[PDB]
DNA sequence: GAACGGAACGCCTGCTCTGAACCTGTGCC
DNA sequence: GGCACAGGTTCAGAGCAGGCGTTCCGTTC
């Protein structure tokens, strides 16, 4: 190793190639020292066509390297790419790549690959825009992999200048009947960590997605947010919920009801998980005032569900705060907001009712029947 | 129905150039038969329909057959120049009715005259753009309309 | 410093030379002129020196009708027949095509607003003198490359920027009730001087017809197709916005303007010489 | 993890220097929440009454409030038949006022000072806010009645 | 009948309780706007929240234009005074703050106010804008939905601000007309300079105009006046922000040198001058910073044999 | 009064403008 | 006749502007 690594000083100008040949002889030979020998090639004094030769010689094995080695030999790949060898080898890259086949040491390198592939694209242009025009080019086939969206979300967390190009390149390649739930599930299942590092592009893509018609790209913007809270640690989780509850305080109904569906799916999916971010979900109780009796059913709804998890009436917090602000609304004069209360009064009812339950219902039937008499 | 037609190639048969200038010649004399109903149908929406529609016939006559007009015409040149100059004497008579528009200074009708004037135009100078392809562009004469009312007066 | 003393006498200096003397070299003429125009821009608006340049080009090159005596020599002697027609032509369109932009932006900021009767009547002066100009290259008989059609496309931009200006007297007029006498007589002068001389110069340009790749022949072709079209669009929709402007402002400027000339195609009996 | 660190000064400092008229300790039946003796505020109804308060810890405790209800019943404008406190330090930003600067002390000193000083404008219950407000001595009479009931002995 | 002025605030919460029609809320809001010059300035601020939350309600146009023209206004004070900053700079921002927490709960303001802040024709961006209003805007561009647009707006805005001086130097006749109206360059430096009374909202979208700037119109025509000058003038205004960001903003300076060798280095696909003689001028004044960001000065090294000859020699 | 034909704002695309290179005409020894 | 400047021309490609689609409102019988 450290005889490869010295040989640059000790060999004169007459013997560069001949070592290169015999040097691509001891390639294909042994495995465990390809790194030095790829570091010397490119230290050496050769002629160009002979190291695209050794490239592909490369490319061919590279099922047979182990991962710890892949950085350094993807970085010499992505030097030795010129403008013209782009696609090329991209697309053979792009192929013979797996990321499914490599899986605790495993995962590590998997993550630092992709900070080195992030450093590449990152870092030329070139390689991001016909990166994506290979993607596209992968419009045709149903069967394009967890790499190509994991890479997408990537190319659109790091290069800035290509925002509104993968935004289309998706939104064209979505409505197409392509990426959908089979390829998102096994991509958050498996590549977790490295997308919990891409937090904010997956939320800032799933917001984009919210803006849009059609309900296949609406769909995709609630499920992206789906995935991250299903999956992601508990800082994560209280951004993903914070997304959503933007949209309900903030936005025009579209948003408003999409996310307002999302909270109902991931109440009933996890009741545990938002519990514990529960009292953002009553933090709409600010700005009920912007929101129509329809979504107002639904939140009381969605609320009153959680709270009526049977596990979590240890947590009767939430309960006891809305039993409190109905009562206050109730005891409003003016009748928008008597309306508000009503409406919840009578959804909390209905949850809650599916002996000292008959009682609460009871009470709070009469209380509501007196209000409104 | 017109928009419809596909012009077809120099490559294609005659009896397809044939059929085709045929089925022209029967849409530019519907053409000519429905132009003809304005003089004694003068009215607001009937105006309307014609100097819209009329642009947007002339623009099917430029994408359609034009380019089945360059190939057929050393072969067929007399069906070509007989259903070029039956639009013609329509042709006139979208000029008149632009004469009526501009007179009776009616906002309604004056909407699609500056679109009707260029699309006609067009129609014009790619006749000239057929005999510069034809190799004749030496043969192209032009020479200005008398300015009528609909009927048919000398308006001065 | 473009109001010193010596700037001046500089600019004096280089208009006499340019009135004065004739050599036949030609990118010397196109130069002393360049720089003619550079010392001028930053004295003064160029549509004086615009409109004696057409008139020498007007005297020099003839006319469309073959019987109109005209020779104005007097006025720039770096300007000959053999310079003036690729040469002093474009040149002279060229310093136009930038007036007429700093009109229209003018315009542009004054629509903004809603100061305003000092900034119409000096763009009037000016579309007035480069009307002069405009006017005298569209009478004389100009040679028939890009010489012609940068005029052709250039009295395009000339009517646009008067459409804008219609429509501004109409945010106007609607409201209060003008029309100034400066307006009335502008487009009263584009009647008489311009509009007709457009039709007279179109007919003489596309009549006049005097080894090609087929495709590059069909691009060389329909490039040539658009600009009569949209002169034809462009005096259209300035007819058509004086229409709206006659209605609602109860003055029919209509009544100086004639009814759109018209035209029809023949082929002659040519076509079986040939196929 | 923060939960046990506050609780752990608290519990110790509750023991140690409580508030007056005010008590709490890890509760005996519930040995994860608090139980708090207020004894009736003076020269309000509630005098000769010991009032019992479940305080709740919740589990992102310090950066949500306790959560307090009143287990003797207490007859108030801002405490309903259920023992809910219109308190807006039982809240968070912007509709209450819980921030980690306070503490569960501070909190049963601003409990004793509402059963001694009820708002009228945040009224749970009308009835008894309207009567505090319009007929302070039926009120007082009602609530001094609750006490020598529910908060004797 | 004209209105108690030191109670103006308390008579228009009463308002808000009571139900009104379009023209009822735009009589009380102008009303209270007529007010604005009458008053001592601290006041404004809950005042201007009591307008909103009627606002949203009916008239959201009417409360904008005024707040904007009136601040606009006093700004035009300060500057001709100067030719009464340090209680000025903290209502403006608090006004900002609370116009941007009710954009958060009614996204229509949003789009409402950048209606109104278009440039459209060249004309109504010289009416329209301000020192104040660009400091809205770039508020603004911290919630995630108008940074895009908002920043393209501020851009093309910038872009006619240039296109409109070279113009009216060229000719003699346009400057004799028009009287020299303040240009989107010398404005939004201002905003820079008055984020010192820290307005740390602000800054985020001042250094990513000034990197967009620097990238849209880099010398890619050198690896005339049209294509040229005003594409040279709008990354040395990026240039000009980005300076004063970090000599200004002592916190920023490390994201703002990272994100600047990020472009210098391995790029030398499109050239990088002008980034070169940023990052000079950055170092110059203040090396100190470096000691904090070597980490990337680390891995420059890694690529200095890829690199050519004049990125790695500078 | 009511039925018809035109005005209003968000989306997509064709037209235009540019600039860069190659090539074919033509100018001079 | 041969070579090199000149200008024509031809194409990539960026960016702009207007006409349509879905929806409301003035006008004429």
């Amino acid at each position: 190793h450290d005889i490869i690594t010295s040989l640059p000083e000790i060999l004169g100008d007459s013997q560069h190639a001949d070592v290169g040949k015999e040097l691509s002889d001891l390639l294909i030979e042994n495995t465990s020292l390809t790194v030095p020998i790829l570091d010397v090639l490119s230290s050496l004094r050769l002629d160009p066509n002979f190291l695209l030769k050794v490239r592909q010689l490369v490319m061919d094995k590279l099922s047979s390297i182990r991962l710890e080695d892949l950085p350094v030999i993807i970085k010499f790949i992505l030097h030795s790419v010129t403008a013209m060898d782009t696609l090329e080898v991209i697309s053979e890259l792009r192929e013979k790549l797996d990321l499914q086949h490599c899986v605790s040491s495993g995962q590590s390198c998997i993550i630092l690959l992709f900070d080195v592939i992030k450093s590449a694209i990152r870092y030329e242009k070139t390689i991001s825009e016909a990166w994506i025009k290979a993607i596209e080019n992968t419009a045709s086939v149903s069967e394009h992999k967890v790499f190509d969206l994991v890479m997408l979300f990537i190319i659109y967390s790091t290069n800035t200048q290509t925002k509104k190009y993968i935004d289309r390149v998706l939104r064209n390649k979505i409505r197409s009947g392509c990426i959908q739930e089979q390829l998102l599930q096994s991509t958050f299942s498996v590549h977790y960590l490295v997308l919990k590092d891409m937090c904010s592009s997956i939320l800032s893509l799933a917001q984009s997605l919210l803006h849009s018609l059609d309900q296949s790209i609406i769909s995709f913007g609630s499920l992206l947010y789906k995935y991250a809270f299903k999956f992601f640690d508990t800082y994560c989780q209280q951004e993903v919920v914070g997304a959503l509850v933007t949209h309900i305080c903030s936005g025009n109904e579209a948003e408003v009801d999409t996310a307002l569906d999302v909270l109902l799916e991931l109440v009933v999916l996890n009741p545990s998980a938002m519990m514990m971010n529960a009292v953002f979900v009553k933090g709409i109780l600010d700005y009920l005032d912007n929101i129509s009796p329809q979504q107002i059913r639904k939140l009381f709804y969605v609320l009153s569900t959680l709270a009526f998890s049977k596990q979590n009436e240890a947590s009767s917090h939430i309960q006891d705060d809305m039993h409190l602000v109905i009562r206050k609304q109730l005891s409003s004069t003016v009748f928008k907001y008597k309306l508000i209360g009503i409406i919840g009064a009578v959804t909390m009812a209905g949850i809650m009712a599916a002996d000292e339950q008959c009682t609460q219902v009871t009470s709070l039937l009469q209380l509501v029947h007196s209000c409104s008499e | 129905t017109v928009k419809k037609i596909e012009p077809g190639t120099a490559a294609d048969s005659q009896q397809i150039h044939e059929e085709k200038l045929l089925y022209w010649n029967m849409a530019v004399r519907d053409f000519s038969i429905l132009i003809n109903l304005i003089k004694v149908f003068d009215s607001h929406p009937v105006l309307h329909v014609c100097l819209k529609y009329g642009r947007l016939f002339v623009e099917a006559f430029l994408k359609q057959c034009m380019p089945l007009l360059d190939f057929s015409f050393r072969k067929h040149r007399e069906d070509v120049l007989s259903l070029l100059e039956t639009f013609q004497l329509d042709t006139r008579l979208l000029h008149h009715l632009c004469g009526h528009s501009k007179i009776h200074q009616d906002t309604r009708l004056t909407q699609h005259v500056p679109l009707l004037k260029k699309t006609l135009e067009l129609l014009v100078c790619r006749v000239k753009a057929m005999l510069t392809l034809n190799n004749c562009r030496e043969a192209f004469w032009l020479g200005n309309l008398k300015n009528r009312d609909l009927q048919g007066e000398e308006i001065k | 410093e473009p109001s010193s003393p010596q700037f001046v006498q500089m600019l004096s200096w280089t208009s006499k030379i340019c009135k004065e003397n004739s050599r036949e070299d030609a990118l010397f003429c196109k130069s002393l002129m360049n720089l003619l125009f550079s010392l001028h821009v930053s004295y003064k608006s160029p549509v004086i020196l615009l409109r004696d340049l057409s008139q020498d080009i007007h005297g020099h090159l003839g006319d469309i009708d073959q019987d109109v005596e005209v020779e104005k020599t007097n006025h720039f002697a770096i300007v000959n027949l053999r310079t003036a027609a690729p040469t002093v032509c474009l040149l002279v369109l060229s310093q136009a095509e930038k007036v007429l932009e700093e009109v229209d932006w003018l315009i542009t900021k004054l629509k903004g607003q809603v100061p305003n009767q000092p900034v119409e009547k000096a763009i009037i002066m000016q579309l007035g003198t480069l009307l002069t100009f405009f006017h005298e290259l569209v009478q004389t008989a100009l040679p028939s490359g890009s010489c012609v059609d940068t005029l052709l496309k250039d009295l395009c931009k000339m009517y646009t920027t008067l459409t804008a200006l219609v429509r501004y007297y109409l945010q106007v007029c609607q409201s209060s009730g003008g029309i100034p006498k400066n307006m009335e007589k502008l487009v009263k002068l584009s009647g008489s001087h311009l509009t007709p001389l457009c039709y007279s110069f179109i007919s003489y340009v596309q009549n006049k017809s005097k080894p090609a790749v087929v495709a590059t022949a069909m691009a060389r072709v329909l490039r040539e197709t658009k600009p009569i079209p949209n002169l034809i669009f462009a005096i259209e929709q300035y007819e058509k916005f004086l229409i709206h402007l006659s209605k609602k402002s109860k003055v029919s400027l209509m009544q100086h303007m004639k009814l759109s000339t018209s035209r029809d195609f023949k082929i002659k009996g040519n076509i079986l010489d040939m196929v | 993890m923060q939960r046990a660190s506050r609780l752990k000064r608290e519990l110790h400092m509750l023991a140690t220097e409580p508030p007056p008229g005010i008590t709490c300790w890890q509760d005996k039946d519930q040995m994860d929440d608090l139980r708090a003796q207020i004894l009736g505020g003076a020269n309000t109804p509630y005098e000769k009454g010991v009032f019992k308060l479940e305080v709740i810890i919740p589990e992102r405790y310090p950066f949500e409030p306790p959560q307090i209800r009143f287990l003797t019943p207490i007859y108030h404008p801002n405490i309903d038949s259920a023992g809910r406190i219109c308190l807006d330090v039982l809240k968070l930003p912007p509709k209450g006022a819980w921030r980690p600067s306070l503490n569960i002390a501070t909190v049963l000193t601003s409990i004793q000072l509402l059963m001694s000083e009820p708002n009228p404008d945040d009224p749970l219950m009308a009835d008894i806010s309207s009567e505090f407000k319009y007929n302070k001595p039926a009120f007082l009479k009602n609530a001094r009645q609750w006490t020598e009931k529910h908060a004797r002995q | 009948g004209r209105w108690d002025q030191q109670y103006v605030i308390q008579l228009t919460s009463m308002f808000k309780d009571v139900p009104l029609t379009a023209e009822e809320v735009e009589f009380v809001v102008e009303k209270a706007l007529s007010m604005f010059s009458k008053m001592n300035l601290q006041e404004i601020p809950p005042l201007v929240y009591q307008l909103l939350v009627l606002s949203s309600k009916g008239s959201r146009k009417s409360v904008l234009e005024g707040i904007i023209a009136f601040f606009s206004a006093l700004d035009k004070q300060h500057n001709e005074e100067q030719s009464p900053s340090g209680e000025l700079r903290h209502v403006e921002g608090t006004i900002i703050l609370h116009i941007v927490f009710a954009i958060k709960l009614d996204y229509e303001l949003g789009r409402e106010l950048v209606k109104h802040l278009k440039v459209g024709q060249q004309g109504d961006s010289n009416n329209n804008l301000s020192p104040f209003s660009i400091a809205l805007l770039l508020s603004v561009t911290r919630i995630q939905r108008f940074q895009d647009q908002v920043l393209d707006l501020l851009k093309t805005s910038v872009v006619k601000s240039f296109k409109d001086l070279q113009l009216l130097q060229g000719s003699k006749f346009l400057q004799n007309l028009v009287p020299h109206r303040s240009y989107v360059s010398t404005m939004i430096l201002e905003v820079v300079k008055n984020s010192v009374h820290s307005w740390d909202h602000v800054t985020q979208g001042l250094v990513e105009l000034g990197f967009i700037l620097m990238d849209s119109y880099g010398p890619k025509k050198v690896l005339p006046s049209l294509s040229r000058m005003p594409n040279q003038h709008a990354c040395k205004l990026g240039a000009n922000i980005l300076l004063e960001t970090f000599k200004i903003h002592e916190m920023i300076r490390q994201e703002i040198l990272e994100q600047v060798l990020n472009r210098v280095v391995t790029r030398a696909s499109s050239p990088i001058s002008h980034f070169l003689d940023l990052l000079s001028n950055i170092v110059m004044y203040a090396p100190l910073v470096l000691q904090s960001c070597s980490s990337k000065v680390t891995e420059a090294f890694d690529y200095l044999s890829f690199l050519p000859l004049q990125t790695v020699q500078r």
